């Protein structure tokens, strides 16, 4: 009935992991090698942010600029004749 | 943390020391009054600012004063 | 009617001046707190002792006077708008006959002139006044939101946040992400400022929407 | 002099069924508190974290996450069950700090060995105006 | 003109994202 | 014309509240009792109770009688 | 010291109060750490310059948007039967009935009617065409810089 | 339960409140007295009375449970296991109840806001309605069909259905007026039921949190010693305003009032638009508002324009007639409701200083009372505000309903 | 002495548990 | 026999063991999720999460979007899902930059619930989180594209 210790502070403060698993990789070596090879360039955090920002901005602007009137009502414009005010 | 100050109008009735819920204040000998004692605040780093001490001072104006200041984990009463 | 409304305006001015002058003159200290000058301009309170000391700082006298300022300016603008709209419609006798009792203001000014504004969009269609109806409702919502900050106080929300923090910490697949600064509830002074901001924004937006919609629905 | 008593980790803990008001990540990262006492008999007491527990006969040891909880439990024990108590503070590095009673006598009782930290030799109405301490970095009450 | 169709989405979405990301990184930065 | 009158009148109230707030801030922070002894400002601070208790009477009188007349007409 | 850099007390706060109170106490120069009278006055001077910079920019936008998307030239000819136009509307969320309902004035798309009374003021003080508004906008940009 | 009066009072109050709400529901659909269904003024008044009574009694049950927990709880001499287990995992109960409120609020109010925005943007084909996107209450319709078909199959001794609300019955007319007929259920009835659920859940959250944390919490471990009714514990720990159970009941009263008000509005509009009316000699029913609840009650603008604006023209035109008392009470209740806000928004120190100046002016003329004036306490100032708030709101709704339904 | 006594008089008029600690008298009341 | 017990037998930690938490069936399932495999490359775990979430996100955008009743529905929904995936990857990158420093050791627990000592998880390191974010982005884009291809290019008879 002892839950306190001074040489083992991991158990004293409840510093465990409940669902961690230590099993080795279940993925196939060939698939893992292919994924590691083809996903390498995005593993730099400094460059990925700039790439994402620039690509998203360019894609959003390119899509918005050249949209037609079949998708956006505001790009089609008014059709009915105007009405006078009071 | 907060700042707690004690002034010389103390009469040594020991009420503030009993009202503190964090063990901040204590009493020391002092020949300036009938009771021959005065309060002290040596552990103000544990003060939370609940001002239970001031509700117990019986003088015309408080002989113990609490001034709120920079707040830390101890003075915020956080347990997470 | 001009007589009565002018005296209402005078009452508003006098009360706002009273609140502000009392705060300014009692800023340095009073009988309840002789040494108020050592605690600065803005501070929450002085604890629950001596009967209770809520809203004792000089910052709290300014916060109370904004409600009266808004009320007085509302009275002034209501008077101006009703008088001028009745003059423009050519039926100035309606203001002369209905402004003398309080049911005339609610029925012949607010109820009557909000018919075109609320019809911005209906189950049948919409017209160019729909944005003003949306602003009307938006102002109502923000004004009602300010009440939560103005009425409910801090101790309840810290106790709610305690349980929220526990629940986040004891959840699978979500406790892998950790906050960097501990979450706490808003301070006592901050909540008053937030509630006042919500109140004022809702007040202004609602009146602006009503005024513009009612005046431009008839004359353009 | 007064040498603070040493903490013995092998002290058994009171019987409890468990609850959700216990320690959290703050204990693993920052600190936590330990309180000990001695029970002449086995009885039931109210936990400061909710629910009821049973204190064992003899020495007892209990972990708490704040100093307020330790002092509340100690006040209840002293006023109701007439028990002497002490509590400590434990750091993640592994050092225990003795906290209360620091001198060995309770703070409400005067002791000749204490020192007057935080005393002003005047009345509260003799503090200086805030204008005199402008741009100086001090405070009116700190002078 | 297509200038509104180029500028309104820009200021509406791209600029606030950059501003919020930079401002979050600035307040959380610690030394 | 209706928008310009409502615009400039709501601004005036905020400015007036700011004037009084900064007067209170000055009294808290910059006021030195020794330098301004027995001038008009010290005499302002001396009889604050008389100024406040009279604005109370004026406000109460106006409010009582205006509300009474409006309710009587109603 | 991380944030706010002007106050050491708030920088050590481990909670979310740090951000809020860093925002709220940003312009209170007298409460900042290691302040002096000279520094306070110089900061106030620079802040006043910055305030004057924004007024000239805000005015230029109104002139530019009236000249670019308004009907000042049409309104001048018949002031009593034309609606002033503030600027244009481009909202992707709009539906087809809303695009046609807001198309008023002489414009070919949704517009906003101006209730600030700038058409009358500019008409009175002598402006008559759009080139005058463009020149005014350029001059105000120069003043802001 | 034999050594405490507060536990018994709490249990009885909860049961009586639930019974009163059931009584209110069961009397409009199965009218027990002659010439009651076709007299619309009484039918509307009997439903609203008992709902308010039930809500008040439920809040009282919560308050007295909190009082028992603060005062009579004794783990040493009166140990009970189930209460201890409920107290040992109160963090899990509140945090889960907190989540449900957010989910319900979002998925019940964002639908209204989405409908309002889509209507404003000229896109009526994207709203949640019977014509664009349908959210049909299928379970309630299945229940209605089952209850309609129950006679003759599962109830051989029954000659007719228990009530005429279940679709499948025949219209009943007494003296040219409509007494009862089947009530349709559509998309408009899907949203308002979830509004009711959301409000009830929020009120339950507030009251249960107060009751559970009455004894102690992580912020104030010794909250039991401070009492059941105390204002605060000082500005320490960032601020501990309204931590007692009394303040939790004070907060829950506002939400009870908010929840009950939506119920009576729903009842009034649904009955005026779908059931009540008149029948001509040839059998054509003309409802009072002509069935506009289906399409107008899906946006917030519809309740402001078609319900509040349109149905309030009777009370504001009552001057000079025998119904003018309702017009006078309509305006008076607004004054009380707005007067309540002075106590709710303000604090105690300002008024004490104002009273100090007033007392000086009185002392100047030897009219100073020997009983020193004091401003209201912190707890009293809260109690005065909520009383006036509830009085004003309830009186306004009462006058509005009574003036509207008597005239038409 | 002060005016809070008048308010306190009506606030605890029906709180029998505060007046006495005997269950018999509370039950009779 | 009691099904509700204090965690690891310690009744002074603010959590409980219930059939929902510590059941053998649910413990096996949660231990096999990609986010809980502490001995695998963070890049490999990141791809699975991105694939699953990208495949998930396509449907709600396609079916309920403003362009649902026209012939642009599938393309618009896939494009919106890809945009959301990009935003989520940016959020992950910002969080990783803010939380973890360079050269510091992992901050994950290093003790098994039974008391055994295991190597701490590498996901809580700057490099590990960067690899996780890259894998998540790649997996999300691939999953969104695969969902679009299976749905509106082959015209399989769904529903
Ligand atoms: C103020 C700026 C702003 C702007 C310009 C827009 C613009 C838009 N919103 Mg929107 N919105 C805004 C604020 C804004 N919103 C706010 C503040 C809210 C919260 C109230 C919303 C809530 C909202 C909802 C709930 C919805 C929209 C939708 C839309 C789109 C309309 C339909 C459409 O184009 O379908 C065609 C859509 C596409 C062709 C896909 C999106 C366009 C590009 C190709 C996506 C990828 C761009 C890029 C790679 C990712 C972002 C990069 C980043 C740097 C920004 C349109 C792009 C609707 C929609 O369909 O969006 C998904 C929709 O359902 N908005
Ligand atoms: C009109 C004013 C108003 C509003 C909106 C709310 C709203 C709320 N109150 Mg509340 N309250 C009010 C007045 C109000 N209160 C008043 C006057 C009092 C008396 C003092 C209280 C007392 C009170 C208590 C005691 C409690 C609440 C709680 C809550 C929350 C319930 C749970 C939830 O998430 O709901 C759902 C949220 C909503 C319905 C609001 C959102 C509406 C739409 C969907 C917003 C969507 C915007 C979207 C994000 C786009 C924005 C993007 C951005 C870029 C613009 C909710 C936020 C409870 C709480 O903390 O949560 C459990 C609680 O315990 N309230
Ligand atoms: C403070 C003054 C001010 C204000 C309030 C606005 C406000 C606005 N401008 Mg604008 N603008 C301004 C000054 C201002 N402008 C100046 C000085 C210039 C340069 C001459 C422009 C050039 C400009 C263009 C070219 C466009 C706008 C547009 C717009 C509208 C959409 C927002 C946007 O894309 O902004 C972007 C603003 C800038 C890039 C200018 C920053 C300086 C919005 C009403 C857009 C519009 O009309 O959409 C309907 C649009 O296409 N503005
Ligand atoms: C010429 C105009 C002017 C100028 C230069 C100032 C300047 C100042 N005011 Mg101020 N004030 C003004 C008008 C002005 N005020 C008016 C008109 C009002 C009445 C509404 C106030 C009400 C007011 C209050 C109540 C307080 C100040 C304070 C201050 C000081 C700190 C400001 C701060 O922290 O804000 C930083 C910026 C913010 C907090 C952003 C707020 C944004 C709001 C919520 C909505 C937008 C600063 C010297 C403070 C002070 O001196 O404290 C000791 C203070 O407490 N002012
Ligand atoms: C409709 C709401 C309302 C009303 C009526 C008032 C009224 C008043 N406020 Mg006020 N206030 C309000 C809202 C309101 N406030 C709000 C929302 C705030 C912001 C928090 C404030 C903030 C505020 C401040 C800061 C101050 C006031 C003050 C005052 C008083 C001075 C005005 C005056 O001439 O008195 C006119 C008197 C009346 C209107 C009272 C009439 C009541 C009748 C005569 C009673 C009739 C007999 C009764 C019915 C019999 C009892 C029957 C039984 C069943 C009860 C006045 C009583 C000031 C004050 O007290 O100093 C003098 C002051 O300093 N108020
Ligand atoms: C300060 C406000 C005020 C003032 C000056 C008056 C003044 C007056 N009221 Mg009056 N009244 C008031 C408030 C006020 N009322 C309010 C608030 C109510 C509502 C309860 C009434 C309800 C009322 C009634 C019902 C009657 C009066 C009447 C009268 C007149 C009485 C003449 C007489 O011989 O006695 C007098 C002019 C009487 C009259 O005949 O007036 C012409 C009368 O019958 N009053
Ligand atoms: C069978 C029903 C019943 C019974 C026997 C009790 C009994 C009790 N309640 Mg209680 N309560 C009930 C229902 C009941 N309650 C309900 C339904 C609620 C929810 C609203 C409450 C909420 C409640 C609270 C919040 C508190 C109590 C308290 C108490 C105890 C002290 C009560 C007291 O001193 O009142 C004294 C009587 C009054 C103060 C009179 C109130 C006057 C009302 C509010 C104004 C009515 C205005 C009227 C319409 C206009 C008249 C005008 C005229 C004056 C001119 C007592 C044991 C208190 C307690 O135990 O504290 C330890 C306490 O704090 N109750
Ligand atoms: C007979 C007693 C009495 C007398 C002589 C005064 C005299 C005065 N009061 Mg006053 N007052 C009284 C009672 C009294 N008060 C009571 C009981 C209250 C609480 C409701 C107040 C509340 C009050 C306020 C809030 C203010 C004054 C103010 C004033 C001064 C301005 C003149 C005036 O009439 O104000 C108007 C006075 C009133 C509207 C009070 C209402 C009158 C009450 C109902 C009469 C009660 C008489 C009482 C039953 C006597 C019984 C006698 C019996 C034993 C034989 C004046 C010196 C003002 C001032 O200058 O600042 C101090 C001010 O702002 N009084
Ligand atoms: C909560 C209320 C609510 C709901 C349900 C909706 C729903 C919708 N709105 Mg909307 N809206 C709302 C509030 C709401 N709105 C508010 C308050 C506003 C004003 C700010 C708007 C403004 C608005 C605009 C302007 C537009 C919409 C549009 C839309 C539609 C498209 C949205 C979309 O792309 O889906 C996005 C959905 C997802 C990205 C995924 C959601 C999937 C959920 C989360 C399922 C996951 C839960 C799952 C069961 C958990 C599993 C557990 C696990 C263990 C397995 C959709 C029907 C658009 C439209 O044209 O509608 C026709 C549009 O243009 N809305
Ligand atoms: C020629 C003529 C005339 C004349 C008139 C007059 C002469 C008037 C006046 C008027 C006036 C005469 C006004 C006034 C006003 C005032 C005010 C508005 C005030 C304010 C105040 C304040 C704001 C304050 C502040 C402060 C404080 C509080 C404290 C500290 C200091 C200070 C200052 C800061 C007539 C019309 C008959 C006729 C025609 C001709
Ligand atoms: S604000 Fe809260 S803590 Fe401060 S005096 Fe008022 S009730 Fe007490």
């Amino acid at each position: 009935s002892v839950y306190f210790d001074l040489e083992d502070l991991g158990n004293t403060t409840g510093q465990w992991d409940v669902y961690g698993s230590d099993a080795p990789s279940p993925y196939n070596p060939l698939q893992s090698k292919f994924f590691e090879t083809f996903a390498a360039p995005f593993t730099k955090r400094g460059l990925l942010l700039k790439f994402l920002i620039l690509g998203g901005g360019s894609l959003l602007t390119y899509v918005s600029a050249n949209s037609t009137g079949d998708v956006l009502p505001i790009k089609r414009g008014p059709q009915e004749p105007p009405k006078l005010g009071p | 943390s907060h700042s707690v100050k004690i002034y010389d109008t103390c009469i040594g009735c020991t009420q503030c020391v009993r009202a503190c819920p964090t063990d901040v204040l204590e009493m020391i000998p002092w020949d300036g009054c009938k009771a021959k004692q005065i309060a002290s605040a040596p552990r103000t780093e544990d003060c939370v600012g609940c001002k239970r001490c001031e509700s117990a001072c019986p003088t015309d104006f408080l002989s113990v004063r609490v001034y709120l200041w920079h707040e830390t984990t101890r003075s915020m009463g956080l347990a997470y | 009617g001009d007589f009565l409304v002018h005296h209402a305006i005078a009452l508003g001015l006098h009360t706002t001046t009273l609140i502000l002058v009392k705060g300014a003159l009692d800023a340095r200290g009073s009988k309840l707190m002789p040494d108020k000058k050592d605690f600065g301009y803005s501070f929450p309170c002085d604890g629950p002792g001596r009967g209770g000391t809520c809203d004792i700082s000089a910052w709290d006298a300014f916060y109370l006077a904004v409600f009266w300022m808004l009320n007085t300016i509302g009275w002034v603008t209501f008077y101006w708008h009703w008088k001028h709209i009745t003059l423009w419609q050519g039926n100035v006798s309606q203001f002369n006959e209905s402004s003398t009792y309080l049911m005339g203001w609610l029925r012949d000014y607010l109820w009557l002139n909000s018919s075109q504004l609320i019809n911005g969009y209906n189950p049948f269609g919409m017209n160019s006044l729909s944005v003003w109806a949306w602003m009307f409702l938006f102002g109502h919502l923000v004004w009602a939101t300010g009440f939560m900050f103005l009425i409910s106080w801090r101790g309840y929300w810290q106790e709610l946040i305690e349980t929220l923090a526990w629940a986040h910490e004891r959840t699978p697949l979500a406790n892998l992400i950790r906050w960097k600064d501990k979450p706490v509830a808003l301070s006592i002074v901050q909540a008053r400022l937030v509630g006042l901001a919500h109140f004022s924004v809702g007040y202004i937006f609602t009146y602006a929407a009503f005024l513009i919609a009612s005046t431009s629905g008839k004359f353009g | 002099g007064f040498t603070p008593p040493q903490l013995d980790p092998n002290t058994p803990s009171p019987i409890f069924a468990g609850s959700t008001g216990g320690l959290l990540r703050k204990a693993q990262v920052e600190e936590f508190y330990v309180i000990t006492w001695n029970s002449p008999k086995e009885q039931i007491f109210e936990m400061p974290t909710g629910g009821a527990a049973i204190m064992r006969e003899g020495p007892n040891l209990l972990k708490l996450a704040r100093k307020e909880q330790c002092l509340a439990l100690g006040t209840r024990l002293r006023s109701k069950y007439k028990i002497t108590y002490q509590f400590y503070r434990v750091f993640p590095n592994g050092e225990v700090q003795y906290l209360h009673p620091k001198d060995g006598v309770y703070p409400e009782k005067a002791n000749p060995g204490r020192e007057g930290v935080g005393l002003n030799m005047r009345s509260i109405g003799k503090n200086v105006s805030p204008i005199e301490v402008k741009f100086t970095g001090k405070q009116s009450y700190d002078l | 003109n297509n200038l509104p169709s180029i500028f309104v989405p820009l200021v509406g979405l791209v600029f606030p994202a950059i501003a919020m990301a930079s401002l979050f990184l600035h307040i959380q930065k610690n030394k | 014309q209706a928008a310009l009158y409502t615009h400039h009148q709501y601004i005036a109230g905020f400015i007036m509240t700011g004037a009084f707030a900064h007067g209170a801030i000055f009294f808290i922070r910059d006021y030195n009792p020794e330098q301004n002894e027995d001038n008009v400002l010290a005499r302002m601070l001396d009889h604050k109770e008389a100024i406040i208790s009279h604005l109370s009477w004026a406000s109460l009188f106006l409010g009582f009688h205006t509300l009474g007349l409006y309710v009587h007409n109603d | 010291l991380r944030f706010p850099r002007f106050s050491q007390g708030l920088a050590q706060d481990p909670t979310t109060r740090r951000i809020w109170f860093g925002i709220a106490t940003a312009h209170d120069f007298e409460s900042h750490d290691d302040i002096t009278e000279e520094r306070l006055y110089q900061n106030i001077f620079a802040s006043h310059f910055g305030q004057l910079a924004i007024i000239f920019l805000w005015t230029s936008g109104n002139l530019f948007h009236v000249a670019w998307q308004g009907n000042f030239e049409t309104w001048v000819q018949d002031p009593l039967h034309v609606r002033p136009i503030a600027h244009a509307i481009w909202d992707p969320h709009f539906g087809q009935p809303a695009v046609e309902a807001f198309t008023r004035g002489g414009a070919l798309g949704p517009v906003n009617i101006a209730y600030s009374g700038v058409y009358q003021w500019w008409y009175t003080i002598g402006l008559r065409t759009n080139e005058d508004l463009y020149t005014g906008a350029l001059f105000l940009l120069f003043l802001s810089a | 339960l034999t050594t405490s009066w507060h536990a018994q009072l709490s249990l009885n109050l909860a049961m009586l409140g639930s019974l009163t709400i059931i009584v209110a529901h069961h009397m409009y659909s199965m009218p027990p007295y002659p010439y009651l269904a076709t007299d619309y003024a009484t039918q509307l008044s009997l439903f609203t009375h008992h709902m308010w009574i039930g809500g008040f009694l439920i809040v009282g049950a919560a308050a007295h449970a909190a009082i028992f927990m603060v005062r009579d709880y004794d783990p040493t001499n009166r140990y009970n296991d189930l209460l201890d287990r409920v107290l040992r995992h109160r963090d899990a109960i509140i945090s889960h109840l907190n989540w449900v409120c957010i989910f319900l609020g979002f998925h019940s109010f964002g639908l209204y806001i989405h409908n309002d925005t889509m209507s404003a943007l000229g896109r009526p084909q994207d709203m949640f309605s019977d014509t664009a996107i349908q959210l049909q209450p299928v379970f309630a319709q299945w229940i209605q069909n089952t209850h309609a078909l129950a006679p003759g199959v599962t109830a051989p001794g029954e000659t007719a259905s228990t009530s005429l609300t279940w679709g499948g019955g025949e219209l009943v007319a007494v003296g040219g007026k409509v007494a009862l007929l089947p009530i349709p259920l559509g998309t408009a009835d899907f949203l308002v039921h979830h509004i009711h659920a959301f409000t009830i859940h929020v009120t339950v959250l507030i009251l249960l949190k107060g009751v559970l944390f009455a004894r102690s919490s992580r912020l104030i471990p010794d909250k039991a010693n401070l009492g059941f009714r105390f204002p605060c514990d000082g500005p320490g720990r960032g601020g501990t305003c309204q931590v007692s159970a009394w303040d939790h009941v004070f907060l829950g009263l506002f939400w009870m009032y908010n929840a009950i008000s939506v119920v009576i509005f729903h009842f009034s509009w649904k009955m005026q638009s779908d059931v009540w009316g008149s029948i001509s000699d040839q059998g054509v029913v003309t409802h009072i508002t002509g069935g506009n609840f289906a399409q107008s009650s899906i946006t917030i603008n519809g309740w402001l324009r078609d319900f509040l604006w349109a149905q309030a023209s009777q009370v504001i035109q009552s001057y000079g007639s025998s119904l003018s008392a309702y017009g006078l009470f309509f305006l008076g209740a607004h004054f009380v409701w707005a007067f309540s806000l002075m106590f709710l928004f303000s604090g105690r120190g300002y008024w004490q200083e104002l009273i100090e100046s007033i007392v000086w002016a009185h002392n100047k003329l030897k009219v100073a009372p020997a009983t020193q004036p004091r401003a209201l306490s912190i707890i009293q100032g809260r109690a005065v505000g909520v009383t006036h708030y509830l009085l004003g709101g309830i009186a306004t709704t009462w006058a509005f309903f009574l003036a509207r339904i008597i005239a038409v | 002495d002060t005016t809070t006594w008048i308010w306190n008089l009506h606030a605890d008029a029906h709180d029998f548990d505060s007046h006495t600690s005997d269950l018999e008298e509370i039950s009779r009341k | 026999f009691q099904v509700v017990q204090p965690i690891n037998g310690d009744p002074f930690i603010g959590s409980l063991e219930t059939p929902v938490t510590s059941s053998p069936l649910i413990a096996w399932y949660l231990s096999n999720l990609p986010g809980y495999r502490t001995a695998v490359n963070p890049l490999l775990r990141g791809v699975e999460v991105g694939l699953a979430h990208g495949f998930f996100l396509v449907g709600p955008f396609v079916k309920a979007g403003p362009l649902r009743n026209t012939a642009y529905a599938g393309s618009a929904g896939s494009l919106a899902a890809a945009g959301l995936v990009v935003i989520l990857s940016m959020c992950l990158t910002i969080y990783g930059i803010s939380s973890f420093k360079e050269g510091e050791p992992s901050i994950a627990p290093s003790l098994t619930l039974t008391g055994r000592k295991k190597q701490p998880d590498q996901l809580q390191t700057a490099d590990g989180w960067a690899k996780f974010t890259g894998g998540f982005f790649f997996g999300g884009i691939s999953g969104v594209t695969w969902a679009y291809f299976l749905l509106y290019v082959l015209d399989l008879p769904y529903f």
